[PDB]
């Protein structure tokens, strides 16, 4: 089956993957922007948005880096494709 | 039996008070007044000898172990690639990798470029962190750092420090002797040393050093 | 030019020797011609152990000389024991009758090495071990010179000579520590011994001496 | 520019390990074996066209020698690199970020 | 930029090295990096004996890399030579027809190796005896950089960029050094030149490396 192959699991990781490194400060969020010299600073968020999640966790957040994530899997594993690896 | 000061352990036994230097007072461990030749005069050389000294003396611990054990454990039912140390390395270039302990899905390791490589960094980082300070502690004895080294606390008390230091490079003086005669016994046998034990204590008449008497002649 | 102490002093360089000889080499002890160009002795400790060191590698490199040249001297007259050379002389040992001393099978004749090993290392431990401290006979004296039953013969009196005749047991010394070497490396390029090669020398020297031997240890791989 | 009435010398600030870092973030990684060279990399085809070309020492490369390709993406990356390395160490050292 | 004298300077195990460097190791001293960990210059005259030893094997074995380098260089770019690799490049004055020079019969034609030997230990006498002492070419002079003779260039003069030389050449002379023992092992355990070791890791590296030659010298046999 598909749910549990190289791919699924590849995705899975690498979108979930950039999603904890949003939510636990290691990626640039809506809330912390990063400077030239990559050190997260805080943002002035044009709108503000609200959310419940402790660490300020948003909609916005997590469809950015589903994004990211989908990229970052999609291009791994057509890489992976790509070099025979998969 | 005191390992410090006037009277102490000496090489040449009951009498050896000619022979002592003056700059052998016994304040380090080991101190049995032999400089007979005389190289360690100066108190920063002797700095510098006892350092040199000391790790070339852990370094043949570990080595003299590394060179007994896979040897024993040659015969106590693992098989490796290569059971004798001077062999031991060049098990790399056999088909099939480094195995550690002989179980293929240990190291197998089959790339010795990129093992040195890794050991030269780590190494150069272990040994910059030795001579200078880092992150494992900064400032403490050049020899006896301690509080990350001995992490189980048995180096307080500083008498028994004392003995434990004496009996530490004891034990390496005598692991280095051991490590030179290793040496030795691979270049005029090309057996091991367990081997070379079986070959004692099979029969010690023949086939003790002066069986290899004979084999660097020159022609 | 007759002396070999103080200031001037036949040295190593000859004419060529006065931006040499450095403070500490002074002329003081026998044998001093200011080579100290590696700069090993500067601390008199470590010069007077190295002076010690020296002088009984001299002695022995003296016993040495004379004791690799005596069997192939006595293969000269003839009196076959073995093997003359002194580099492949240890294996007579194991041989089928074992090592025998002038050939004459009632002389010395011995056939264990171990045993006689162990008799060396006993005795030979109490004697250099009573040479470095003291036994019976002197306890406390020179360590490079103790005389007394040393000099059976009376020539540690009348000190200037006892100077002199120290400079010349240094200077036979070097000499035979030199000679030792000569011996130990025609033992390992040639392969034959040493009065062995001064015949094969005085039988032709132009063609066989040590270029001769320059393209041996050339690695092949 | 108030400041400014001498053209510094050291115009350009000259720390000697950029050359060498970009050298070797540049050919290290141009020494990797892909498959699209054939399990050999850039550098080393590099290497190999300047033993070629110096065979015929006098006479200078052709236009279909394949000689050009290596050499012009090295020294694209190479002088990338270098440029990048040198911009980064005075950036870090002075401000710029 | 890094400077090389003064109480920070460039270090050997560079930033990892301010509580390394011994005490007595100021640095006013050409390539003072600091490494003397087994404290064999502790002495200030050791330490100036064992510079000067440094710096004549520094510009000895910069003309030793440079003469070994130099004849396999001109083989593979011209030039017929008796025997180019420089670990048999002795033996030529044994191949029957003369050592040329070039490769040229009209060059120096050497055919006798001990009159060659000769005339190098009378030259080489004479001109070290002037190193250590004086001569023709400058009599009172500093031993290791005399000057006025081995400077008619003239690049000693403003001394702030004479030391700057100073440390060149005593970097150059490590690196030659370094590389001098690298050909001797090379030659000891390849058995080829340092540039056909250069063109074979350069064919393959993956296997002309040392890693190949580990197991040569085997102690089995
Ligand atoms: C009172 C008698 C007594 C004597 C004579 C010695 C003397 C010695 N102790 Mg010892 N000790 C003695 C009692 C004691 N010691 C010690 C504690 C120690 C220690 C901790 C150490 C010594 C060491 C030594 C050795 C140092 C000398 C040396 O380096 O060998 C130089 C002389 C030789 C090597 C001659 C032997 C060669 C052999 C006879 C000839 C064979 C030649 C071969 C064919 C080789 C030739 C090669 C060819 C091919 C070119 C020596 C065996 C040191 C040591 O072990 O060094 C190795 C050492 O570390 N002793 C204690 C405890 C307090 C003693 C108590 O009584
Ligand atoms: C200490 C002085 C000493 C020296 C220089 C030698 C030399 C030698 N013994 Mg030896 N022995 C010595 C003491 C003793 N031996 C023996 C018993 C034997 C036996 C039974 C045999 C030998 C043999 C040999 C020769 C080995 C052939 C070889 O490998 O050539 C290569 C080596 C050279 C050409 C000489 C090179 C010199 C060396 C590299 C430098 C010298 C410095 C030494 C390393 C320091 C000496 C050791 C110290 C610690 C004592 C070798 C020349 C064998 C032999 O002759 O048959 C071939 C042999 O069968 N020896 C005893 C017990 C009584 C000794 C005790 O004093
Ligand atoms: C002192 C420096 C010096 C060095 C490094 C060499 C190098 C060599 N010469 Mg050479 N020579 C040197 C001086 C002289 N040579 C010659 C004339 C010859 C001839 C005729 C021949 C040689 C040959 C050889 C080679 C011996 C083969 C071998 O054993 O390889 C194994 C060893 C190595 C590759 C390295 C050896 C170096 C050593 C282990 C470490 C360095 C220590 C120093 C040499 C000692 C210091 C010397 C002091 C006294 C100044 C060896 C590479 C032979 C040759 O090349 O034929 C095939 C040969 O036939 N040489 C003359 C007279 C003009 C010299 C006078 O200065
Ligand atoms: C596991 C990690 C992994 C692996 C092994 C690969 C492997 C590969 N990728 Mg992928 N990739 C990855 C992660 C990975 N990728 C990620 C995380 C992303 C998102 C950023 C991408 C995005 C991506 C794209 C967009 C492309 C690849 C392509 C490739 C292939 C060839 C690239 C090449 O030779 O161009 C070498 C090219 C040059 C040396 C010169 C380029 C000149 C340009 C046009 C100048 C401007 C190769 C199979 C390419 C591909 O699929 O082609 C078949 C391609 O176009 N990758
Ligand atoms: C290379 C290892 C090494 C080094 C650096 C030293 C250094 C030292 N030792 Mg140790 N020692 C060693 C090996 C070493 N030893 C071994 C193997 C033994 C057992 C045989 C001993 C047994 C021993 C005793 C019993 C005593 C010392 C002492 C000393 C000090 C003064 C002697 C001297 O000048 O040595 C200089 C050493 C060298 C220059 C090393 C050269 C190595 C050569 C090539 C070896 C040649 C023979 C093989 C000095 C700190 C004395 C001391 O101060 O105690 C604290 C003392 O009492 N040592
Ligand atoms: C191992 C033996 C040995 C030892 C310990 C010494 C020690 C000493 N000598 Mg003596 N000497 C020796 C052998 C030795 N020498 C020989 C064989 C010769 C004849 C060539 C001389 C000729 C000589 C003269 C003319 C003078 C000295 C002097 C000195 C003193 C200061 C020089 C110094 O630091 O040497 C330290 C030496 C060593 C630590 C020995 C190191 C041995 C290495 C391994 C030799 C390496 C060289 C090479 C590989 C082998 C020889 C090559 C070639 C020459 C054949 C010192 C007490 C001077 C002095 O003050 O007078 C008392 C002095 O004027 N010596
Ligand atoms: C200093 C080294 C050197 C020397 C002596 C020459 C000399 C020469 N080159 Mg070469 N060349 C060089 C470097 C050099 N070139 C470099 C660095 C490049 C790049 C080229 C690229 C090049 C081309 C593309 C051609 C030459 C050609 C020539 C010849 C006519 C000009 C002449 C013999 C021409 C020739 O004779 O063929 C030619 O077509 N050269
Ligand atoms: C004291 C004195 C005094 C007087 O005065 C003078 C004199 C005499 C000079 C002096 C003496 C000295 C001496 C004796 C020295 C010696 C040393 C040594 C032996 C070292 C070793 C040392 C040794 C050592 C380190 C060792 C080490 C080792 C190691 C790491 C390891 C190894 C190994 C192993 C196992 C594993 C594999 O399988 C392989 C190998 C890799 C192989
Ligand atoms: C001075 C100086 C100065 C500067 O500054 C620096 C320098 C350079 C360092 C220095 C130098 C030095 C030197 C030269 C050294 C050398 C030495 C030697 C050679 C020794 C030997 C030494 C040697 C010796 C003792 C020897 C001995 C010998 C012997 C016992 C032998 C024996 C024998 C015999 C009889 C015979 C039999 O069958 C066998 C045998 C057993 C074999
Ligand atoms: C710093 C320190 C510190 C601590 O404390 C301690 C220690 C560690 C001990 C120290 C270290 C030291 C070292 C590293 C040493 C090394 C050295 C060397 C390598 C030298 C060479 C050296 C080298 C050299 C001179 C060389 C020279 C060479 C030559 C002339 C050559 C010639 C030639 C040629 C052209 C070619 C032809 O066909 C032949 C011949 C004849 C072959
Ligand atoms: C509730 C909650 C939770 C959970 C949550 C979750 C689970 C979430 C998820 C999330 C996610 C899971 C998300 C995702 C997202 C995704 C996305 C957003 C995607 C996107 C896509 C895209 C954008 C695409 C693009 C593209 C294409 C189309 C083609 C190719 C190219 C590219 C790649 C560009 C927790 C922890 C439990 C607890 C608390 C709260």
């Amino acid at each position: 089956g598909f749910i549990g192959s190289s791919t699924n699991l590849i995705m899975v990781a690498s979108t979930t993957a950039t999603l904890a490194a949003a939510r636990f400060g290691l990626a640039p969020t809506v809330k912390k922007n990063t400077t030239a010299g990559l050190k997260l600073v805080d943002s002035k968020n044009s709108a503000g948005v609200i959310s419940n999640d402790p660490a300020g966790f948003t909609i916005v957040d997590v469809l950015a880096m589903g994004a990211a994530g989908h990229g970052l899997g999609v291009g791994i594993v057509l890489g992976l494709k790509g070099i025979g690896a998969l | 039996i005191e390992f410090y000061g006037p009277n102490r352990a000496k090489w040449l036994g009951p009498y050896s008070e000619n022979a002592t230097p003056a700059y052998l007072t016994g304040e380090f461990p080991g101190d049995y007044g032999w400089d007979t030749a005389g190289l360690s005069a100066d108190p920063e050389t002797f700095k510098r000898y006892r350092e040199l000294e000391l790790i070339h003396a852990r370094w043949a611990m570990l080595g003299a172990l590394g060179c007994i054990t896979p040897e024993l454990l040659a015969k106590s039912g693992t098989q490796f690639g290569e059971a004798v140390w001077f062999k031991a390395g060049a098990q790399i270039f056999s088909e099939g990798g480094l195995d550690y302990l002989g179980n293929p899905s240990l190291v197998h390791a089959q790339n010795i470029v990129a093992t040195l490589a890794v050991q030269v960094i780590l190494m150069g980082l272990v040994e910059g962190y030795r001579v200078n300070g880092g992150p494992a502690g900064e400032g403490l004895d050049p020899l006896y750092p301690g509080e990350s080294f001995d992490p189980l606390g048995l180096a307080d008390d500083p008498d028994t420090f004392a003995e434990l230091k004496v009996k530490e490079i004891k034990n390496g003086r005598l692991a280095m002797f051991s490590m030179f005669g290793f040496f030795v016994q691979a270049i005029v046998t090309g057996k091991g040393p367990i081997q070379n034990l079986d070959d004692h204590l099979s029969n010690p008449t023949v086939n003790n050093a002066f069986a290899f008497a004979t084999k660097f002649t020159p022609s | 030019a007759i002396e070999w102490y103080g200031p001037d002093r036949p040295k190593f360089l000859g004419p060529f020797s006065e931006g040499d000889t450095p403070a500490y080499l002074t002329g003081e002890f026998p044998g001093d011609y200011g080579w100290d160009t590696a700069g090993l002795s500067a601390d008199p400790e470590t010069f007077k152990r190295y002076r010690e060191l020296e002088l009984i590698h001299a002695r022995w490199a003296m016993l040495g000389a004379l004791g690799c040249i005596t069997p192939e001297l006595l293969a000269k007259n003839g009196i076959p024991f073995g093997e003359a050379v002194w580099f492949k002389a240890g294996a007579q040992i194991f041989a089928e009758g074992g090592l025998n001393y002038l050939g004459n099978e009632n002389l010395i004749h011995a056939q264990s090495i171990i045993a006689t090993l162990a008799f060396q290392v006993v005795v030979m431990g109490l004697a250099e071990a009573y040479r470095a401290n003291g036994g019976p006979l002197g306890e406390g004296l020179d360590p490079l010179h103790p005389g007394g039953a040393f000099d059976p013969l009376g020539l540690a009196d009348d000190p200037d000579t006892f100077a002199e005749l120290k400079v010349k047991e240094i200077k036979n010394g070097r000499l035979a520590m030199f000679s030792m070497f000569g011996f130990f490396v025609q033992a390992i390029v040639t392969g034959k011994g040493p009065i062995q090669n001064l015949d094969d020398h005085l039988a032709n020297p132009t063609a066989v001496n040590a270029f001769a031997y320059a393209t041996k240890f050339t690695p092949s791989a | 520019e108030a400041s400014n009435k001498s053209f510094p010398r050291d115009w350009v600030k000259t720390d000697p390990l950029v050359p060498v870092l970009g050298f070797a973030g540049w050919t290290i990684p141009a020494n990797i074996g892909v498959s699209a060279f054939g399990g050999q990399s850039l550098f080393g085809l590099f290497t190999q066209s300047i033993g070629e070309n110096l065979a015929h020492f006098p006479t200078g490369p052709a236009l279909d020698d394949k000689f050009w390709l290596y050499l012009i993406t090295y020294h694209l990356g190479l002088f990338l690199t270098i440029t990048l390395g040198q911009i980064g160490v005075q950036g870090r050292k002075q401000g710029y970020w």
